[PDB]
């Protein structure tokens, strides 16, 4: 299911080898300026240098402000994450404004982490050589070394293993004619279970028997596993083991999100470090976009001006909508774009233009091919004409319905008739405004 | 030494058994006949040939169904060492 | 006989009355009137069945009682997953505002998962180390593992017992012995009922299909699902397992076709009394993939906004009020009146003489609708006291004189206490 | 290692001489004086700690230094002594009240290094029979001059099956409790298992199969009251804030077992600072509290910053210099910021220029500088990172006028932006 969302024609700035910005800019058109600014930023973010950095893309509604925040995002890849969030979401009634605040930075930084483990498999085959009783001390019945005949799908290999091990091949059910996990620096034994090839039909019984391995008995399993800092945060957060943690009535309420500074910090990051540089694990900082910055309360910005100056805080996309504003929280405090003027000085502003007419027209015109549906040269420019009189995204809410009634009307394409029908039928708020 | 290694042989890799009325995979095992099938129409020719068998000493005749191209065999001698029913 | 749902105040319309072309029609099912937003709301509708698009709202608006919420119901009723709520509703003490919305974003679309597994079933005749597994039209012998005979003695499976187990060895004794119900003359145990003896081959797979919502982030939420399903549940829905778990196992079961999504619609009736924070997320939360059609109501015109001294058309921001389209309603005339008064009268039993129908239109006009349409089943009992086979214009008019109505209560109150 | 440079990343302490005169440029500082002197000062009284529950004001106009002196203070205050950075706006919880985060983040700031005496016995294990009975053993510990064959015990055999410790390995055994902690190994396994290849371990010391009075000092500070609220303390201490504890019994009897602790020598008492950035966020609860509890003998120093001259105090309707009730402004002493002149602009300039390792031509600084003393110096330094980008991408080797110029209008200034603002977008 394609499921085309409201703006998915974005997929990226566009923007020409030289740095520059184009009109066909990867489904983007119009804003020069703002699509090069993101392209800084994008640059910026690759670079992995600076940290604690926000910018502002402060713009008129309708700009593409958010637009151009997924082109960004997009471009930067699924590699690094990117952890979109509104000013609204901020509001929790069981966690603070500002614990959530750093829980979403967080989630915004990455980290991919290594894990290589040297495994044997294959049924075994159990035997122990005699070997002459401990020669330091004096004579008797001793077991020097213990093989275990391995056998894979593509051929066997027995491996002298250390005899200390008996112990662990008695404990499970090792037995002749099942696959074994062996471990080489651990040698822990975990049985899988028995071989596909001694599952009779009339055995009744399942998570017994498993398929012989392929491939070499030794295996170098290489897996990568990408968690960013939020998931180890709430993986050490809550515990897990005994402890009679199954209670049900004074257990079950898991929304415990609360945390803490030393546990976040402190212990994580050092970890995370020691995994750094010691080759387990790759940092991989992302970004945190936040639209309707402006929704916030001023006790969230006092942290995030905080926040960002912190070494570890990743890059911030603010994009506000709204003008010269009360800053909510505060008594009649007015201030640009709705955010204290302390933090707007701690912020880049990319400021975003009108679309010009003509940047209305191709957009309906991309919007329309993304859609799937063909529409006339007449109806096209009675679409730019009304985006032009009221707002533009009234005119791409018009391709789907008119659609649908020229498709029921008999006819393919989207004639001007259609359109013309559509906005008497469907109008838009300054006309509606009338009451 | 015996308790934490016993050196059993292996496990006697099992027979791949076939329905003997349409000659595939076997899914089933009949109690009464004590012989693999895998269809309805397999079990109700068994249960009349384990009939027409214990019906006098030994049935002289064998029970034919779904012959291939080579010559079937119709196997009565795949005895069912299973007793009477009850 | 009385049952949960009765003749209610949007029982009336059985739907959205709208011919093959949409083309809205005099009054068919129940509806009348209102032609441009009758065919605003087959449009939409036409456009929710064909779910080619995601984040699209609808707002309509119109004047109190101009049938805004029976246009709402008769689209739901035409429209399978439908969600009605009202901004009260999202507003939990437990759950904030963005909680709750989302919550009933998510459970605003359908999602179908089909399963296909292999199941063994049929009568046990004896067990042991092995089993004996009888069926209509054939009987078979099973060996028995560890794990098999562990559970046929955790679970006290015996000779006659109707068994069901599929592979993982997850067996069930769904229902007891057959027969044997016999010499159980007097007692019969709770969970001891019986049922009758399966046939067909006795292992057969089975291919079901699984309806379920989007918001099924419910039971992947805690150690336990299904008690969170029942009441609230979990109230911190944590956005990693929303999003990072939930939608790419949705994304991966349709790329596999293990699942398939179905987007529903989402009615927020009187959406005027949200607040900025709800309008502010819903900016965000309608540019996401899935989701759903939002429908939405409101009488107000040029109001504040809740939680803002700031006042916009329909009490809600500018910045939404750009992203719906507007279907407002007209009021009805003297005809329109007449004829859904009938409807009503026709639908609640109720038979009344043409000048008891003027007589009510003419009140309709100069009040309320639904004062009128009330004042049908209170003439309707006044006949019934006075033992008539049809209500004239006296019981209308002694109803007139004992209920009152906004504008002569509102008259009335010269006492002022 | 890979961390990257933040906004405070530049200072890396307060440059300070002997007699506590203040340098021009050091240690990622410049200029400010008065204020770094006072700083030096301040820290001082820190590290000395003799007298408890004084508090400083650090205020001045934004972009003056504020959070850069208190992070420089931060820094040269070095590690064994805490130091709680915190938010105004972080105290308020919804699961514990302003005065209950207040009374938390005090007690964080405050360390107690507690002394233990241990003897821990270590070697090389060259031989660890055990005689199984499925209840008699022996270790051999071999140390770089002498030997020493040890009974074991049923306990300390079960003990030794727990954590495997083959022939060779470096353990180092705590007499006292028995715990098992092996640290590596001398050699190989034999050469001949085809599996468990690791690296060796430098042999143990001379003297190590009995160290009689190993001294550990264990330093945890003053929040240990979570490990006491409630059974299970990690929860709380790791991730749940909601620690309404009570108060009775627990601060009164930790701060009294302290107490005994410093009189009998166990542990001694290390007061740290707790920093609340923006405190003018407080509510006016919050300073009550503040003024009270900064006079308790386990109050650490606190040290505040204001970025506001007039302003009503949160809570209330009447106003107050720095937003602070006039009882507490009193009560501490403030120490004001002076702006940045123009060669301290193109200082600070530079050195974050060194810090990001971006070079820029002579023009480009003066020019820059001329910016940041119009726009702002965190504005500059984003136009640092701009324009080095910028060079970058045009693959130069140094950032000139036309870069710095180049992304001056590519990405704007509040008070360019309030211009181009007259749109009227919305309000
Ligand atoms: N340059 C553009 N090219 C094509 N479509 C655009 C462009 N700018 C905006 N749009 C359309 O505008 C709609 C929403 O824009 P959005 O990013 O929400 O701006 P805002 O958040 O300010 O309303 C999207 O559905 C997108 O299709
Ligand atoms: N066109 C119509 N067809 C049938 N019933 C109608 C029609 N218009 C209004 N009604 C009746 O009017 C009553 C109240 O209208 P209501 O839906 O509350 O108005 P609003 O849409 O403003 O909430 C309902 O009980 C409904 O039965
Ligand atoms: N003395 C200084 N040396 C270097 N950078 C400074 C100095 N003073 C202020 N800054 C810079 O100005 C910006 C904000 O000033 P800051 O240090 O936070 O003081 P304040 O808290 O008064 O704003 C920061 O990016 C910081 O790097």
């Amino acid at each position: 299911t394609q499921r085309i969302a409201s703006h998915s024609h974005v997929k990226g700035l566009g923007l020409d080898e030289s740095g520059l910005a184009k009109q066909a800019a990867s489904g983007l058109v119009g804003q020069e300026n703002a699509r090069e600014a993101c392209g800084v930023i994008v640059e910026l973010i690759k670079s992995k240098k600076m940290a604690g950095r926000a910018v502002l893309l402060a713009g008129p509604p309708g700009t593409g402000k958010t637009a151009l925040a997924l082109a960004i995002a997009q471009e930067l890849g699924s590699k690094v994450p990117f952890c979109p969030m509104v000013g609204s979401e901020v509001y929790s009634t069981e966690i603070k404004k500002t614990e959530v605040l750093m829980e979403n930075f967080r989630r915004a930084i990455g980290l991919r982490i290594k894990e290589t483990k040297e495994v044997y498999e294959g049924e075994v085959t159990e035997l122990t050589p005699c070997e002459t009783e401990n020669p330091m001390g004096g004579y008797g019945k001793t077991i020097s070394h213990v093989i275990i005949g391995l056998k894979t799908a593509k051929g066997t290999k027995q491996l002298k293993l250390d005899p200390s091990i008996f112990e662990s091949l008695q404990k499970e059910r090792v037995e002749a004619g099942d696959v074994i996990y062996i471990e080489a620096n651990s040698g822990a034994v975990k049985r899988q279970g028995r071989c596909d090839t001694y599952a009779t039909e009339f055995d009744l019984e399942a998570e017994e028997y498993v398929p012989l391995p392929k491939g070499d008995v030794h295996k170098k399993k290489e897996i990568i596993q990408d968690v960013t800092l939020h998931d180890l945060d709430v993986a050490n957060a809550r515990p897990q083991g005994g402890q009679d943690i199954l209670s049900m009535m004074g257990q079950l309420m898991k929304p415990k999100k609360t945390e803490i500074t030393d546990k976040l910090r402190g212990e994580i990051n050092k970890v995370v470090n020691k995994y750094i540089d010691q080759g387990i694990a790759e940092l991989v900082p992302g970004v945190l976009f936040v639209d309707e910055v402006h929704m916030l309360d001023i006790e969230c910005f006092t942290y995030l001006h905080r926040a960002l100056e912190s070494s570890i805080a990743p890059i911030v996309i603010f994009a506000s909508n709204r003008g010269n504003c009360v800053i909510r929280g505060t008594e009649d405090i007015t201030s640009p774009h709705g955010i204290p003027l302390d933090l707007l000085d701690r912020v880049m502003i990319i400021r975003t233009m009108l679309y010009t007419p003509q940047e209305m027209k191709q957009i309906i015109k991309i919007r329309a091919q993304t859609e799937g549906i063909n529409i006339s040269e007449e109806a096209l420019n009675h679409l730019g004409e009304i985006g032009t009189k009221t707002t533009l995204r009234y005119s791409v809410q018009l391709l789907t319905p008119a659609n649908l009634l020229a498709k029921i009307n008999g006819k393919d394409s989207i004639e001007k008739e259609h359109v013309e029908e559509i906005s008497e039928l469907f109008y838009d708020a300054k006309s509606s405004a009338k009451i | 030494f015996e308790e934490w290694f016993p050196q059993g042989r292996p496990p006697k890799v099992p027979v791949r058994e076939v329905c003997p009325v349409t000659h595939r995979p076997a899914l089933y095992r009949d109690p009464v006949t004590d012989i693999p099938y895998a269809t309805a129409r397999a079990f109700k020719i068994i249960r009349e040939a384990y009939k027409k068998y214990i019906t006098a000493h030994g049935l002289p005749p064998t029970a034919s169904a779904l012959g291939p191209g080579p010559p079937p065999p119709e196997p009565l001698p795949g005895s069912g060492p299973r007793a009477l029913r009850q | 006989v009385t049952r949960i749902e009765r003749i209610g105040a949007h029982s009336h319309i059985r739907g959205l009355g709208l011919d093959d072309a949409l083309e809205p029609r005099q009054a068919s099912q129940g509806m009348v009137g209102q032609l441009a937003a009758r065919r605003a709301a087959g449009v939409v509708l036409e456009m929710i069945r064909e779910g080619k698009i995601a984040g699209r709202a609808v707002l309509i608006a119109g004047q109190p009682g101009t049938g805004k919420t029976a246009i709402a119901m008769g689209m739901a009723q035409a429209l399978t997953p439908f969600t009605a709520i009202a901004g009260s509703e999202i507003f939990s003490l437990e759950m904030s505002k963005t909680e709750a919305l989302t919550q009933a974003f998510r459970r605003s679309i359908g999602v179908r998962i089909k399963e296909e597994t292999e199941i063994i079933e049929g009568e046990v005749v004896e067990i042991q180390g092995k089993l004996t597994l009888k069926t209509t039209e054939m009987e078979t012998i099973y060996d028995l593992g560890t794990k098999m005979i562990e559970s046929l003695t955790k679970d006290k499976v015996q000779a006659g017992d109707v068994i069901t187990i599929d592979k993982a060895t997850g067996k069930i004794s769904k229902l007891g012995r057959s027969f044997t119900r016999a010499r159980d003359y007097d007692a019969m145990g709770s969970q001891t009922k019986f049922v009758q003896c399966p046939d067909g081959e006795l292992q057969k797979r089975k291919e079901v299909v699984h309806t379920v919502s989007l918001h099924e982030i419910d039971v992947i939420n805690s150690r336990t699902q299904g008690f969170l399903a029942l009441f609230s549940g979990d109230t911190g829905e944590i956005k990693s397992e929303v999003r990072e778990q939930i939608n790419a196992k949705v994304a991966e079961w349709r790329e596999e076709g293990k699942a398939e999504i179905i987007p529903g619609v989402l009615f927020i009736d009187e959406v005027h009394m949200l607040d900025i924070e709800s309008f502010s997320f819903l900016n965000r939360a309608l540019e996401s993939d899935m989701a759903p059609v939002l429908i939405m109501a409101t009488n107000r015109g040029i109001t504040r906004i809740r939680g803002t001294s700031y006042q916009s058309p329909h009490g809600i921001p500018i910045d939404l009020l750009d992203r719906l389209l507007i279907v407002s309603t007209t009021p009805y005339s003297e005809k329109d009146t007449k004829q859904i008064l009938r409807i009503r009268c026709e639908e609640e039993d109720v038979e009344m003489s043409e000048d008891a129908y003027t007589v009510l239109t003419r009140i309709g006009l100069e009040t309320s609708l639904r004062y009128a349409i009330q004042l049908i089943t209170a003439a309707s009992l006044v006949c019934r006291k006075r033992k008539g086979t049809e209500v004239q214009v006296d019981d209308i008019k002694r109803v007139y004189s004992l209920f009152l109505d906004e504008s002569r209560s509102t008259q009335y109150m010269k006492e002022y206490q």
